[PDB]
RNA sequence: GGUCCGGACACCAUGACUGACAGAUUGAAAGCUCUUUCUCGAUUUGGUGGUUGGUGGUGCAUGGCCGUUCUUAGUUGGUG
């Protein structure tokens, strides 16, 4: 999906800052509860990326989709957005 | 929030049927079994009975903590408002939704299902249980779909006192062929301490006080 | 009163240009139109609308 | 153009604007108390809910 | 590669652009505006200038 | 002043144990308690098709929810109350106090 | 002075602030403070374009001959576990909008093109 | 009738590619397309694998649920 890398920005930024990602299963919605500036569907497209690559674990359930980070995604989104290697998500702390 | 009781209940019910379907989802390999919702009106805790905390807390405890993280983010609370602690289901041959998980777990492994099914009946049984019965239904055998029954002990179907005494679980499995149904009946024992069972006797039984 | 829409005010405006873009002795361009809603007032009357 | 054309239609009332909340499907909706849940959803998620059977 | 066409090097050295640039709010220098054939417009924003 | 104890819940009998050892505090703080007033029990019901298509006989499932509320006043001005509120708790049931 | 180069546009690039269509529109808001350039480029109404707008501005530049090598500056590659340029893209002009990593040496390269200039 | 990909990921490719004033066009303020040349700039675009979605078929492939046989008193081991 085409999305604005400065959206893709925040939205590894929030994943990578929580450890875990929520969002309902409405593409329509143009405002995400949690991460803001960004819509529903391309928070969806892009965890749903992550989840095809492996860097997140997807489950759903009542029409919402819960993202768990992994390894492969701590990995990846840090080097990604070049934080140090201390940084860590809220979840590992 | 100013909400009408009537409202309140409901939202209740609502919000642990959500709990337990994503849990049930969720940890259905760490052998979830259940969930009660203790929702004060300062902090709500969430009890998820299952066989092995092991699994369920996850290493130094960070799949809890995740599963915190999300439930608070999907419900709308406020963080540590809401609060996840992991229970070793005491007696997991009691368990109906245990059992069930883990016959589809055997079926899905490849196990007979003869074999499977005569298995976990004989684990429930010899968990003191006074009958379990078991039903596996879909294509088993060939294209025609075949339901087979497992049965032994005694198990009570009709009346109040079957809310108290009977412990059902159903479950599907999806397998090249398609889906199989997997019901299990168990009849909890009559516990006087009220652990293994239900505290109450069955109504119709009467027991005599001997001289 | 509740207000006449935008899609309407605009096949008005097509329908009298139309009728503005024609002489008397032939007829005025037909305007396709899907809005079965819109009211016919003085200003359509003349014109000729599919 | 797309943005002012993709979900133009209001969705306000009626049947298209509310949805079970397990199958989002239209069909059988309980809204009383707020359950909103199909007819089929809520005699599934009846016990979990609080509701029984009496008589 | 038409960046080049909206530039004019002069023989001493210097520039001159070769194209209206826009002066919306948030848009300016750098950002050109089309060489239409009545208007001018422009690509960053709206902005038409006949 | 008068404190207003609303307790609520589905289950008669976890109430009326946190209710009793609500009143029990109270009389052993020697507190001017007013008996445990039973407003009438909110009957919730709903009735439904059994079928999730139309065939068959139409037979219909009645699903009801009782909810039983509890009004205790209490004329307390000291911390007392911190006490015999925090000490008596039941899961299922929901207690509110209010400074009427 | 390449790997500091290098290290600098990294840090920019993360940012989002490393930029030819879009490096004119960055030394027009004479936020850039200073362009790499290459000498292999074939279009010499291009060559001198560049430059010119460059010392207009006040922003002194950086020569690179080859294009490729620039296009091994920005991390647009895709590495084999070891940083392998693999597939790079010709990369005849770039703009620094805002500072980068080498910070010891980001200073070294502000004297270095200045002072001899 | 018309629009959008909301075709993940992998691979090989070749300012890649988005978007919008105005005229035309259209039921349409739909940049859908054509005139026009501006603008973000690796996310895209083309192809090959693979997915994804479907109130599409199959209830005579199935699960779950319900109805009915059947609201009647009816049913089954163990050891003999």
């Amino acid at each position: 999906m085409f999305i604005p890398k400065s959206h893709t920005k925040l939205i590894y930024e929030y994943l990578f800052n929580e450890g875990v990602t929520v969002a309902k299963k409405d593409f329509n919605a143009k405002t995400h509860p949690n991460i803001e500036g960004v819509s529903n569907l391309e928070v969806i497209k892009t965890l749903k990326s992550l989840a095809s690559r492996e860097l997140v674990k997807e489950q759903f359930a009542w029409r919402h989709y819960y993202w768990y980070l992994t390894d492969a995604g701590i990995l990846y989104l840090r080097e990604y957005l070049a934080l140090p290697a201390e940084i860590v998500p809220a979840t590992i702390k | 929030q100013n909400v009408t009781k009537k409202k309140k209940a409901v939202i209740g019910g609502i919000f642990k049927a959500e709990l337990n379907n994503f849990l049930m989802k969720e940890l259905a390999e760490d052998g979830y079994s259940g969930v009660e919702v203790r929702s004060t009106p300062a902090r709500a805790e969430v009890i998820i009975m299952a066989t092995r905390t092991q699994n369920v807390l996850g290493e130094r405890g960070r799949r809890i903590k995740e599963l915190t993280s999300v439930v608070q983010k999907r419900f709308g609370f406020e963080e540590g408002s809401v609060e996840l602690y992991a229970e070793k289901v005491s007696n997991r041959g009691l368990c109906a939704v245990a059992q069930c998980e883990s016959l589809r777990y055997k079926l899905v492994g490849g196990l007979a299902v003869r074999r499977a099914c005569y298995g976990v009946l004989r684990f429930i049984m010899e968990s003191g249980a006074q009958g379990v019965e078991v039903i596996v239904s879909g294509k088993l055998r060939g294209q025609r779909a075949k339901a087979m029954k497992f049965v032994d002990g005694l198990m009570i179907h009709s009346g109040h006192p079957v809310n108290d005494y009977i412990q059902q679980a159903v479950r599907h499995v999806q397998l090249r062929q398609g889906v199989i149904g997997i019901k299990v009946k168990i009849m909890l024992p009559y516990d006087p301490r009220g652990q293994n069972g239900p505290r109450n006797a069955l109504p119709d039984h009467v027991q005599i006080v001997e001289p | 009163d509740r207000g006449l829409k935008r899609k309407h005010l605009a096949l008005i405006a097509k329908v009298q240009k139309a009728k503005k873009a024609a002489g008397v002795l032939e007829k005025p361009a037909t305007v396709k139109t899907h809005l079965r809603d819109m009211i016919i007032l003085p200003e359509l009357v003349g014109g000729v609308i599919g | 153009g797309f943005q002012n054309l993709w979900f133009s239609h209001p969705r306000k009332f009626g049947p298209g604007s509310r949805s079970c909340r397990v199958c989002a499907g239209h069909h059988g909706l309980i809204r009383k108390y707020g359950l909103d849940l199909c007819r089929r959803c809520f005699r599934e998620q009846a016990r979990d809910i609080g509701f029984k059977k009496l008589d | 590669l038409a960046v080049l066409k909206y530039y004019k090097i002069d023989e001493n050295g210097k520039i001159t652009r070769l194209r209206k640039e826009c002066q919306q709010p948030s848009c300016g220098g750098g950002v050109f505006m089309a060489q239409h054939a009545n208007r001018h417009y422009c690509g960053r924003c709206h902005d038409t200038l006949v | 002043h008068r404190i207003r104890l609303t307790l609520t819940s589905q289950n008669v009998k976890p109430l009326e144990k946190v209710c009793a050892q609500l009143i029990d505090g109270a009389k052993n703080e020697h507190l001017i308690v007013k008996g445990p007033i039973r407003m009438p029990t909110k009957v919730l019901r709903i009735t439904t098709r059994k079928t999730p298509c139309g065939e068959g006989s139409k037979t219909w499932d009645r699903f009801q929810m009782r909810i039983h509320k509890r009004l205790i006043n209490l004329h307390a001005p000291a911390e007392v109350l911190r006490q015999i509120t925090s000490i008596s708790i039941e899961p299922g049931v929901d207690i509110e106090v209010t400074r009427a | 002075k390449e790997g500091a180069l290098r290290a600098v546009l990294r840090a920019a690039h993360h940012a989002d602030g490393l930029a030819l269509h879009e490096t004119c529109k960055a030394l027009d808001k004479r936020e850039a403070h200073f362009c790499v350039l290459a000498e292999n480029c074939d279009e010499p109404q291009y060559v001198k374009l560049v430059e010119t707008l460059c010392a207009e501005h006040q922003i002194p530049l950086i020569k690179v001959a080859d294009k490729k090598i620039i296009g091994e500056y920005c991390g647009l590659c895709k590495y084999d576990k070891e940083g392998k340029a693999r597939k790079v893209v010709g990369c005849s002009s770039a703009v620094v909008t805002n500072w980068g990593n080498e910070e010891q040496g980001r200073a070294i390269l502000t004297d270095y093109f200045a002072s001899k200039n």
